């Protein structure tokens, strides 16, 4: 008659595979639902003990996996601190929405080698929260009149540590934008912060 | 010539020790004249200040030692547990006097003053206790250990002890604080962590102890949960974990010995599986059986009184404990024989539980007299009746 | 927690997709069918079950707002009629029979304002559980698929949020109510996952 | 002369109550007059918002109380009992009065007639608990354990108890709960769960109680389960997890005395290993063992009237009552004589369970018959064949 916890503990590179892989599923989610891109083409999974939209396209499926463990470097080495989506129009391109993620990590991570009190439970269900969170939101996200596509911004402090294929570019802001924030998650390690901005409508 | 007295201080009064305590015998004084119950007042500033003064075991020139108690109004306070498990009920900690056990006192009967036994054991311990006796020399344990079958009000007698005990220091104690220790809480699910943490709930218990302010009480209801058996099959299953958290709860005994003012309550209805430690850490050792034939009898009487008092019974009647029953020698005469067929009552009735007993009189008002109105003569056969079918019923219960 | 919400224009059949798509929201967000029911048209036994389950519970909804008003309507979670695991109460007391905006703007502000209502916010993942809606109707609508249960209170007990209303209308009085009687689903929502 | 009335409001109807009262009072106007169930009715208004008009225990210049109760549907029993999140553990919820038990009051008969006794206990407990009595005076512990022989009602009749129970008493009750706990909940595979179990289970027992205006039924079936060898002699480690079960039960059950609303309807085997604590608070104790060759009538009757009803036998037939049967005093006719011939089964039915009672003639037309289109009394001669079957069966496992 006993029972034990045997708490695992966390890591600088744990924390980056899971906030990679949350990012992952986010953008999946995000992209599927708004009508950025073909939703009956996609379908679901199980993760984080409840069901996620995932896609089908090879091109943006490689591409996303790349981004991903190119995040998760960059968190082993705490290197960006801003993950953006900015959603634009077709051909006159205007920005309609921009997904804005304000990333914090662990710098002491280097001294920091024995572990942090902090679950896969709760950090499980505080990504469950995001998720659900952003599924929600697409309840008063002003309706896309037209078809969109989208860009990705990200900002490391470094100017150094860029891999080839990536180029610097632009800030990309919005005119007439409200932002509003969701709630915010972490790993006492990385936090992410998370806001939309989202072109205010022309008509009340 | 030592005569204890009550004094109810109301949570709506506004006067304090000196008013009251000249007001009082100012009261007393005016009569100065069995025990009576001081209820109706004549002066007005006790009449706002005061719900009850009365007196429990003719002449006045005694050592009449008022005490003043104010019956306060919490109930609970929620002291849960340290670790986790979040609104599991580890404390209930229970202001001093407040008037849940109030009158409660007058509960049992057990006419060879076990009672007062019991009562003046705290007193005397507080007597030798801060009167420089060695410890080293002479010692005992704050353990009390009530011991009687079921259904017989052990663990309302440690309440009732508790609220008299309180009554009685207020001169060395403003107040005080009950402890229901709830045994199956304190252990836990997992291998250790159930010791661990009766060190905790001990260490709340140290906190009240050094309030010199106050009186400890605690209250261990069915200690066996806590003392499981140093004497099972070695199929205990919980082993290292059962007798260890046991012999924990020895070692806070043990530690909690030393002070002056903790007072452990305990009792067992299940006193077959007791672990040696307690009954060797040997308090009073009080035993206890079921109620006599006169203590039934003055139950029923209590029970009638408060009866006529709610209207129940709507002619309110006369009753004679049985110091006067016996004087009048027992003469059948139509006044006597209410309360000598009451005392057949009792005389048949014996065998049985107070718990059952106090249930009798509301049951049977249920039972036999199907009607929201009735008097005694035919209450008194319906209550025989009544106990006649719970004897019946025992029996059947095979 | 508390919270209203404040509309410019009144309305009349607004209040009917209102509470539809808030009850829908709702489910989702405790976790009681893997995504939002405006996105459960993919894959067509418990899951289309429970999800005819929800489905009739919509249409007589629409049914009875159809029919006659309703002042507040009640969302349960576990517990029972009389109490529940948890509630949503919806007002829509403050709302006559106008209106030039469109449905979707009402509901879209609303909603956005629910994300401010920051309502939804227990990193408690509850377990999969019962549900049942009611609401108060005519006193003689003659309503046939709920029930009414005239011995009915509203529970004071996990207040979770009553989303109230505004649509910027003066004053009206309270016995064009005071008539008015809850119904009850006749059938408990079960909430699914997998 | 109060005269109750089982105003059946059919959920079906929604209108509201007062004008149901005036209606049935007309309705009473009308008739003027043994009991009976009206159905069928002249005004439509009554005959849309009613059901059904029942009366038990002819005459009407008395004091008629309406009791206006509407039907409920769906026991969900959904209780979490969550000690981690992560349990689906048998904890029944029924809201009060529902179809689950419409007409089964009607039923359950009992030599003793238990019924009008244990019915008006629950009846006396308003009218003279909320006289203001001081409860720490006459308590009553609200643990009826009714027992008996297996399969013998008792359950059953707790449950058409309550229900009817909330049935008579609206005014002051919005409603009621039930609360059906079943041990099968109760133990763990771990020691020191199961005392945390029982303190969460009255934990929510506790919400349903906070409610003045509810009505609260604890149905515990199998008591014994919690209590099985408190105060026993085999090993102990299994009797570790018992104790420490069965002690937190009791505190918790004399924790809950303290309010006006709330009925413990137990209930066991033979369960001789019952206990010595329930044993205690055992405020009305309640020996069923089969029921007497009366109530096996009564029952086949019962049976009979159903059987005509649904014309599942075709050819009505006309029946007596034993009452009946006795103002003609048993004298034999070709018209009685079918009666009579249900009469030898029953005097040779007794020894038997009313559960298998009431289950015979499904079984017996299901056995013997083979034809759903049959005559009555020819009915009867294969019910007994089956009769006797059950007999050799018992004969056979025992
Ligand atoms: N002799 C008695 N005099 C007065 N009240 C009694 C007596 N015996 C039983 N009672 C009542 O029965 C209840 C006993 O309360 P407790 O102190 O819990 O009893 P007990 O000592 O715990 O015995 P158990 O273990 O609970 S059966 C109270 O309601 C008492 O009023
Ligand atoms: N005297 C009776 N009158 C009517 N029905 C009865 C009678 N005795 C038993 N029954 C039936 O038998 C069944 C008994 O259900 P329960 O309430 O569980 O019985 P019980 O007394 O609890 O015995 P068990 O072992 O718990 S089933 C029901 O279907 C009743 O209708």
């Amino acid at each position: 008659a006993l029972q034990l916890s045997r708490e695992q503990g966390i890591t600088l590179r744990g924390s980056a595979e899971i906030v990679a892989e949350f990012f992952s599923f986010g953008i999946n989610s995000i992209l599927y639902q708004r009508g950025i891109y073909p939703s009956e083409t996609f379908t679901r999974v199980q993760k984080y003990g409840l069901t996620l939209l995932v896609t089908t396209d090879l091109e943006l499926i490689k591409y996303l996996n790349n981004v991903v463990e190119q995040l998760k470097d960059w968190l082993y080495k705490c290197s960006v601190q801003k993950l953006v989506v900015v959603i634009s129009n077709i051909e006159s391109g205007e920005v309609l929405e921009r997904w804005q993620f304000d990333i914090e990590c662990d710098k002491t991570a280097k001294d920091d080698s024995a572990p942090r009190e902090k679950s896969q439970k709760a950090i499980q269900d505080e990504i469950r929260s995001v998720i659900r969170q952003i599924t929600a939101t697409v309840t008063f996200l002003p309706l896309l009149e037209v078809s969109c596509s989208f860009d990705l911004l990200i900002y490391t402090d470094k100017d150094l540590v860029v891999p080839e294929k990536w180029e610097e570019s632009g800030p990309q802001f919005i005119t007439n934008s409200e932002e509003v924030r969701l709630r915010s998650f972490t790993t006492t390690i990385h936090k992410v912060n998370s806001m939309v901005a989202y072109k205010i409508p022309v008509n009340d | 010539p030592t005569v204890h007295v009550e004094v109810h201080q109301r949570g709506s009064s506004t006067a304090k020790k000196e008013d009251i305590n000249l007001s009082v015998r100012k009261l007393l004084n005016r009569h100065n004249i069995g025990d009576y119950t001081w209820t109706e007042f004549d002066e007005p500033f006790l009449t706002r200040n005061v719900q009850s003064v009365s007196i429990i075991d003719d002449l006045s020139a005694c050592t009449v030692a008022l005490h003043i108690f104010q019956l306060n109004e919490d109930g609970p306070s929620s002291e849960n547990l340290e670790e986790e498990t979040e609104n599991i009920i580890a404390a209930n900690h229970w202001v001093l006097p407040a008037a849940e056990f109030h009158g409660l006192w007058d509960s049992l009967v057990y006419d060879v003053e076990v009672k007062s036994h019991l009562l003046d054991y705290v007193m005397t311990t507080l007597l030798f206790s801060d009167k420089n006796v060695n410890s080293n020399l002479i010692t005992w344990n704050r353990v009390v250990l009530l011991h009687g079958p079921p259904g017989t009000g052990k663990t309302s007698l440690c309440k009732a002890l508790a609220q008299k005990l309180t009554i009685r220091l207020s001169s060395r104690y403003r107040y005080g604080q009950l402890i229901e220790i709830n045994s199956h809480s304190l252990f836990s699910k997992w291998f250790s962590e159930s010791g661990k943490l009766v060190t905790k709930m001990f260490q709340k218990i140290q906190d009240l102890i050094d309030d010199k302010d106050a009186l400890v009480f605690v209250l261990i209801d069915q200690v066996e949960s806590l003392t499981a058996a140093r004497n099972a099959c070695r199929a205990g299953t919980e082993p290292s974990d059962a007798i260890r958290v046991v012999n924990a709860v020895l070692t806070q005994i043990d530690q909690i010995k030393r002070h002056s003012n903790v007072v452990i309550l305990t009792t067992s209805n299940i006193t077959e599986k007791i672990d040696v430690a307690f009954v060797d850490r040997a308090d009073i050792k009080q035993y206890i059986g079921p109620p006599s034939a006169a203590a039934i009898f003055k139950i029923y009487l209590s029970c009638l009184e408060e009866l006529m008092k709610c209207q129940i019974i709507y002619p309110r009647q006369q009753l004679l404990t049985l110091r006067e029953l016996e004087m009048i020698g027992f003469i059948e005469n139509n006044v006597s024989k209410l309360s000598l067929l009451l005392n057949d009552i009792s005389r048949k009735s014996e065998g049985l539980s107070g718990r059952v007993l106090r249930k009798l009189p509301f049951l049977a008002h249920a039972l036999y007299v199907q009607a929201p109105t009735v008097t005694i003569e035919g209450f008194l056969q319906a209550l025989s009746l009544a106990v006649d079918k719970q004897f019946e019923e025992r029996k059947k219960l095979a | 927690c508390m919270v209203p919400v404040v509309f410019p224009g009144p309305v009349q059949e607004g209040c009917c997709q209102f509470t539809c798509e808030l009850l829908k929201h709702i489910m989702y967000q405790r976790q009681q069918l893997p995504l939002p029911y405006e996105q459960l048209k993919h894959f067509y036994r418990k899951c289309q079950q429970a999800l005819a389950e929800l489905e009739s519970v919509l249409s007589h909804l629409e049914d009875f707002f159809a029919r006659t008003l309703v002042p507040r309507v009640l969302i349960l979670l576990g517990g029972n009629a009389l109490s529940p695991k948890e509630f949503y109460e919806l007002d829509l007391s403050l709302l006559a029979p106008d209106q030039s905006l469109s449905t979707a703007a009402c509901l879209r502000r609303l909603f956005r304002a629910i994300f401010m209502a920051d309502a939804f916010s227990e990193l408690q993942a509850p377990p999969l559980m019962g549900t049942v809606v009611m609401a108060q109707g005519h006193r003689n609508c003659g309503e046939d698929w709920f029930r009414p249960k005239l011995n009915y209170r509203v529970p004071s007990r996990g207040h979770k949020l009553t989303v109230t209303l505004s649509c910027g209308r003066p004053s009206i009085r309270t016995t064009a109510w005071e008539d008015y009687i809850w119904f009850q689903a006749p059938v408990t929502f079960k909430g699914f996952r997998e």
